[PDB]
């Protein structure tokens, strides 16, 4: 009952209940084509006419249904259909992915241990900061050489160059943090009088606040479940709907020209293909909208991160708020009619030739 | 087999185990590897005046699993009498 | 290293209108060196070094020619 | 939905009937209880009186239609056992069961390659039918409307494995007693539930139909008493026990003198009235605790009484014995946590997924009728609740690990409301933690409060060998616990009395010698017991001790403890000791795994298997020592020629394997033909001990010594280089010679017997001769060793199967072996 936690803020239920995938999946993507609408009317905008004005689209795991949605929208009376269509996919992945790994009680001694140890509440995805995969890949192949089948983990997401996310059972990511924890050096220590090559590696890991293993083989029996409901409620994404070049999350291909199912595609990449966002984000661009979820600390931010000297703008499209360094803009700069609106990244190789 | 001669071999097997145990080597990797491993033992207790067996099983396991006790998230605890009466009688200070 | 590379930048950004040459050396220099390398505080702190136009960067510690420098 | 709940009429001209509805049913079809009333115009004050006569029979066909699936019918005897239909547990019931109670533990979530089980509180899902059928006969006659559940109660039987779908599982229940209480009518009912024909877990419920009952015809009990203990003393005990009809023994004869007796009786009751009983049976077996601790069956109590008002066996038992309590409590208890926890805001679920179809919780106008503070809450669910807190708190989420659950249903509680749940470990029980539980509502008032019994981490007991002894070893234990006090003094008095010392004596004072003196027919005696003493291998050991010695005299350097004779007793009792302090706290699991190094094999056989009693064991220790001291050649000092030595292949090279070690040894003690070989594998590659003559160790060491300070069929004539260099650098010393050390070999310190090696061969099947004087062949238990036993010699948990008999030969040939696996089909039959 979305409408009565929204009057009511006290018969909202607990944030573990709304974090759960059921609920979270379908009301991320209500919030990002919420933000769509807000950035549309007040451009004075038809949805269609918004996304003419974008050269392509994409999407982080779940936001990749929204992308698709977004690129069908022609006009605002038909724009509830392609809501609709996202809400659907959306919903139907949240149950059938719940359904084939729900959550379970974690032994209060895992979670005391981790917390003792300044480490997050164990959760089925940890990101790791500061080793590459090759480096997190033979971590990952230690642990899981003990490890059955069933309890296996795997890297999930490449979301850049020394940033990655490894997915899989809550505890067996534990047994993972404890290896990790077993290599890693304090930050406080002090390293400057050590030769480089000899120093040991400073690198941070972190449970996500997410409630399910995405892009893992736990989920891999919901697939066709949710294939068969999409079916069942005439849920589909034809390449002759779509204006705009979609992004595929696992080679970065246009989906448009995908032969196949394109929504089969779009729920296989969110349940088991890992992302890799650099090869998604390849694309060319002055700037990139974010309507993601996070303000700040979004996807905005990260591919920026990703793509700084570059020449390359974001804008977080859903958060108004001032940067201090100025480096990536805010809701403010897409309705600046002065120049302000338009702002340029550096590119250095031009800057300093 | 009857349990009247399941007792009478055992008897055997034990008497004969223990007659030839001063004239054979001490199999203590083995043993080690079979409580530590097979058993997936999560206590450990040592009865004697000495910490003697508890150092060898802490040796062996900082040698043979660092890695499977992480992935398997076994945290084993070893015992010794003489030392850890506190954690063996469930007495712990006030 | 990366604390001294942040303390140039404070002082350039205290008066950005004066030029402050920023002349990184690493560890392979001769004379009294550091322990750092040469290239990873670079690719860690150009950006930050960037965002100042009045610092200019000066490469240093193991050049002797127009081929490796160019 | 809008449905129809009560019918108010006129039956006939004279009778109001008003007929209560309930539409949550088993089939669907709304059930009615028409409850009568009678109009008497004539009594204005009160015109309106119940119709009293078959009310409950009204009342119980309601709940018979509500519970039970069979035709109705209460004529049936409450002292018979109640048969329960078959019950298969399937996914989706142990889901729909563990989601209305909500227990989140992951044994009861189906995941690949893993099979589900069942959470404990099923068992009342499967029995209920049976359970609650108890209740229902004519004869135990109360208002099912007025019924109060007290307590509820779980007890898996030892070594049976908890529900799992898939299992069909049988119930059986029986009524353990029926009593008039002033105030009341309390029903007990045992559940049993078999899986495949062996029982699983028993189920214990307690009900109370309140009201005023006179009925005592009807009623019977059944307790089972405690464990009653008495000891024997005097001739004065033996007369007052044989006075008593009900002491009955097998064998008339019996010598009770300077014996331990256990009782463990149960009593059968039948009431006549309140105060008196009609009939009083207390009946049982009488058993005799055993050198080894054991207790064997020597009579029965049976006792046989009409009117009475008392038990006489249980009173004298009582007087006289003493009482064996099971739950020992820890010093202080420990805190486990105080969780929070919420009622549901209704109760049809856990009453969908139970079974337990009761008006009361699900309907106002019937809970209205019962004068109940509203639709209160099933007491069950609430017991299943706090049982999925200890479990998660309690047993770290080990489903497992719960073993006993037991609940007391004190005050009511109602949907909608926060509990408060405080856990705490207060006792042992046989190897199981005693948890205590209490919960209050927010009014601060005590709703529920229970027990349960938790196993500890799997367990392994290793008893260290000799190598650690100490002046003062085990004596604090032994100035407070009272079994180490009694294994020492059991051990000291056997002795004294066969050797003419005291163990504890050496233990406490570590004297340098010590002499024992054979004047008087006791010193004879001792002496005699001396001079029994051989080394078949027949030489005698005492070779002086003959019929003209007054006396002999123990000696040693620095102190007799640390002598082998004296040293192996010393470490075998403190060890004993401690085990059974251990014991007597409640605190060995009784599926812990066990093992010795060396003479810890002997400690662990007593102390887990009590294979021999700690006279029998002090002997074996004490010939096993004295043994090793007369098996070398020792010159008029006491200096022999053979020694040990500690080896660390990692500190002589870092690539120098076990394999590479083992090379060396062999070859060392093959190109030059002396006896050294490795006695002990301790750690891999970083502690092993080879034993051999002290000159052939020397050599050794300083190959080792060559290979650490150089970088070291080509191979083996290359070592046969190093091996004949150091072999003439050291045999040129006296023989009695030194050995140093190397960068990595450490000898021993007292050591002079190569023990644990090929050179104590020949004096061992004498040695096995001993040991099966002194363990006896009834007082081995297998069921205590198998699986558990790690023997030293076969590095493998004990089994009695042909494999394991096949192993031992393998290491050494054995002649008892070979027959065995040759006729091993004829025991097989
Ligand atoms: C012989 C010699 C003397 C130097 N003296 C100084 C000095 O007095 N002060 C200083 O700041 N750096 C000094 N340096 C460092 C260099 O000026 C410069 O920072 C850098 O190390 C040169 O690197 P290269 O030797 O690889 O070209 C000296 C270097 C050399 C080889």
């Amino acid at each position: 009952n979305i409408l009565e936690w929204l009057e009511n803020p006290s018969n909202t239920p607990d944030k573990d209940y709304l974090l759960s995938i059921p609920i979270s999946c379908p009301l991320i993507g209500v919030i990002q084509l919420a933000h769509y609408v807000v950035t549309a009317k007040l451009l004075g905008f038809t949805p269609g006419e918004l996304r003419s004005y974008l050269k392509g689209a994409t999407g982080h795991s779940q936001g990749l249904v929204t992308a698709v949605a977004i690129a069908e929208t022609d006009s605002w009376e038909s724009f509830f259909v392609s809501v609709r269509k996202a809400i659907t996919v959306l919903f139907f992945i949240g149950v059938r992915c719940y359904e084939a790994y729900p959550n379970t009680s974690l032994p209060p001694s895992i979670l005391e241990d981790s917390l003792e140890n300044n480490e997050g509440v164990p959760s089925p995805m940890l990101s790791i900061s500061n080793l590459t995969q090759e480096q997190v890949q033979d971590y990952v192949n230690k642990t899981n050489s003990h490890l059955p089948a069933g309890k296996q983990v795997e890297i999930s997401l490449v979301n850049g160059a020394k940033n990655l996310v490894v997915s899989g059972p809550p505890q067996s990511l534990y047994g993972l943090n404890l290896t990790l924890r077993k290599a890693k050096a304090p930050s406080g220590l002090d390293q400057s009088r050590i030769p480089f090559s000899e120093r040991k590696l400073k690198f941070s890991n972190r449970f996500l606040p997410v409630a399910s293993p995405f892009h893992s083989h736990l989920l891999v029996p919901a697939s066709d479940l949710i294939n068969k409901d999409l079916v069942k409620n005439n849920v589909s994404f034809n390449a002759k709907d779509i204006q705009i070049p979609v992004y595929d999350t696992f080679d970065g291909s246009d989906l448009r020209v995908l032969s196949g199912s394109i929504s089969e595609r779009i729920v296989d990449c969110i349940i088991r293909l890992p992302v890799k966002w650099e090869t998604t984000t390849q694309f060319k661009a002055t700037h990139i909208l974010d309507f993601g979820p996070g303000g700040a600390s979004g996807l905005g931010v990260l591919t920026h991160r990703n793509k700084d000297g570059t020449g390359v703008r974001v804008i977080v499209a859903g958060t108004l708020d001032i940067n201090p360094d100025d480096d990536y803009g805010f809701k403010q700069e897409i309705f600046d009619v002065t120049s302000n609106g338009l702002k340029k990244n550096p590119n250095w190789l031009e800057e300093y030739h | 087999m009857k349990p009247e001669v399941e007792q009478e071999l055992a008897h055997i097997l034990l008497t004969e185990l223990l007659a030839y145990q001063f004239a054979s080597p001490v199999r203590w990797i083995e043993t080690q590897d079979v409580f530590l491993k097979d058993f997936n033992t999560e206590r450990v207790v040592e009865i004697g005046p000495s910490p003697t067996l508890a150092g060898m099983a802490q040796r062996t396991l900082k040698n043979k699993y660092e890695s499977y006790d992480a992935a398997l998230s076994l945290h084993r605890e070893i015992l010794c009498y003489s030392k850890d009466a506190k954690e063996i009688y469930y007495t712990p200070d006030p | 290293s990366i604390d001294a590379i942040s303390q140039v930048i404070n002082i350039a950004k205290a008066h950005p209108n004066f030029p402050i040459a920023l002349q990184w050396t690493g560890g392979r220099g001769g004379g009294h060196h550091s322990f750092e390398d040469a290239h990873t505080p670079m690719l860690q702190m150009y950006s930050k070094i960037r965002r100042h136009p009045n610092i200019m960067l000066i490469f240093g510690s193991g050049f002797g020619s127009a081929d490796d420098t160019y | 939905e809008l449905k129809p709940t009560v019918i108010l009429k006129l039956l006939k001209e004279n009778i109001i009937q008003m007929e209560m509805i309930e539409n949550r049913t088993m089939d669907g079809k709304p059930v009615s209880l028409p409850l009568l009333y009678n109009f008497n115009p004539d009594n204005g004050f009160a015109p309106i009186s119940e119709v009293m006569e078959d009310r409950n029979q009204r009342i119980k066909e309601m709940y018979w239609k509500l519970w039970i699936d069979e035709p109705f019918n209460l004529d049936f005897d409450p002292r018979d056992v109640i048969k329960g239909k078959d019950f298969e547990i399937t996914a989706k019931e142990v889901y729909d069961f563990t989601h209305a109670v909500g227990n989140n533990c992951e044994d009861f979530v189906s995941r690949p390659d893993r099979t589900m089980l069942a959470p404990m509180d099923f068992a009342i899902v499967v029995g209920w039918r049976a359970i609650i059928k108890a209740i229902f006969p004519n004869t135990v006659d109360g208002d099912l409307l007025k019924l109060v559940h007290l307590s509820n109660g779980y007890k898996m039987i030892p070594g049976a494995k908890p529900l799992q779908v898939g299992d069909v599982v049988s119930t059986t229940a029986v009524i353990e007693s029926v009593v008039n209480q002033p105030t009341g009518k309390i029903v007990d009912v045992v559940g049993t539930l078999s899986r495949n024909g062996k029982p699983v877990m028993e189920v214990t419920s307690s009900f109370f139909y309140r009201g005023n009952y006179t009925d005592f015809e009807n009623t019977f009990q059944k307790t089972v008493e405690p464990v009653y203990q008495m000891h024997i003393k005097t001739s004065k005990d033996i007369a007052v026990l044989r006075s008593k009809e009900w002491f009955q023994l097998d064998d008339e004869d019996f010598d009770l003198l300077n014996k331990t007796l256990t009782f463990e009786t149960e009593t059968e009751v039948t009431f006549k009235n309140a105060n008196i009983f009609s009939s009083v049976k207390c009946f049982g077996p009488i058993k005799v605790e055993l050198p080894t601790k054991e207790t064997v069956e020597i009579g029965i109590v049976d006792y046989e009484a009409g009117a009475s008002h008392g038990n006489p066996v249980v009173d004298f038992l009582k007087r006289n014995g003493s009482t064996l309590e099971q739950k020992v409590n820890l010093e202080n208890p420990i805190p486990i946590a105080v969780l929070d926890s919420y009622t549901p805001s209704t109760n049809e679920p856990y009453a969908r997924v139970s079974g337990d179809l009761n008006p009361i919780h699900v309907s106002r106008h019937f809970a209205s009728y019962a004068n109940l503070p509203g639709t209160i809450t099933h007491g069950m669910f609430s017991s299943a609740s706090v049982r999925a807190l200890i479990e998660n708190w309690a047993a770290d989420s080990v489903s497992s690990r719960v073993r006993g659950y037991t609940c007391q249903f004190v005050d009511m509680v109602l949907p909608n409301t926060a509990l408060k749940t405080s856990i705490q470990h207060v006792g042992m029980i046989n190897g199981r933690k005693l948890i205590k539980f209490e919960t209050r509502n927010e009014d601060d008032v005590v709703v529920l409060t229970g027990e349960a019994e938790i196993e500890q981490p799997v367990t392994t007991f290793v008893f260290t060998g000799q190598g650690s002894q100490e002046q003062g070893m085990g004596m604090d234990l032994y100035k407070t616990s009272k079994a180490a006090q009694d294994v020492w003094n059991r051990a000291d008095n056997h002795f004294k009395d066969t050797y003419g010392f005291s163990i504890l004596d050496i233990v406490i004072n570590n004297p340098v010698n010590l002499t024992i003196h054979f004047g008087g027919e006791k010193g004879k005696r001792i002496r005699e017991n001396y001079s029994a003493m051989i080394f078949e291998t027949t030489e005698k050991i005492f070779k002086e001790i003959n019929e003209h010695s007054t006396s002999y005299t123990f000696r040693s350097e620095k102190g007799l403890l640390s002598a082998t004779q004296f040293t192996q007793p010393a470490l075998t009792l403190m060890e004993k000791a401690a085990f059974e302090d251990l014991k007597s706290k409640g605190l060995i699991p009784a599926d812990a795994t066990f093992a010795g190094h060396s003479l810890g094999e002997y400690a662990a056989l007593a102390s887990l298997a009590d294979v021999m009693s700690i006279e029998s064991l002090v002997e074996v220790v004490f010939y096993r020592g004295m043994t090793m001291q007369v098996a070398v050649p020792r010159d008029e000092l006491g200096r022999s020629n053979y020694g040990m030595i500690a080896i660390n292949p990692g500190r002589v090279a870092a690539s120098f394997s076990q394999e590479a070690l083992q090379y060396v040894v062999e070859r060392v003690g093959k190109r030059t033909g002396w006896l050294v070989e490795i006695v002990n594998y301790n750690v891999e590659n970083q502690q092993y001990v080879a034993a051999g003559d002290l000159r052939a160790l020397d050599t050794v060491t300083n190959v080792l010594n060559f290979i650490k300070l150089q970088k070291i069929e080509e191979v083996e004539g290359h070592l046969f280089e190093i091996i004949d260099e150091a072999s003439k650098k050291s045999a040129v010393k006296p023989r009695p010679l030194k050995l140093e050390r190397g960068f990595a070999c450490i000898p021993l310190v007292g050591i002079s017997v190569p023990f644990h090696s090929t050179y104590l061969m020949n004096g061992v099947k004498p040695f096995k001769s001993f040991l099966k004087k002194n363990i006896i062949k009834e007082n081995v238990k297998v069921a205590r060793l198998a699986g558990k036993y790690i023997p030293n010699l076969t590095a493998k948990p004990f089994q009695v199967t042909k494999e394991y008999f096949q192993d031992v030969y393998d290491l050494t040939g054995s002649e008892p072996i070979k027959e065995i696996i040759d006729n091993w089909e004829k025991y097989e039959q």
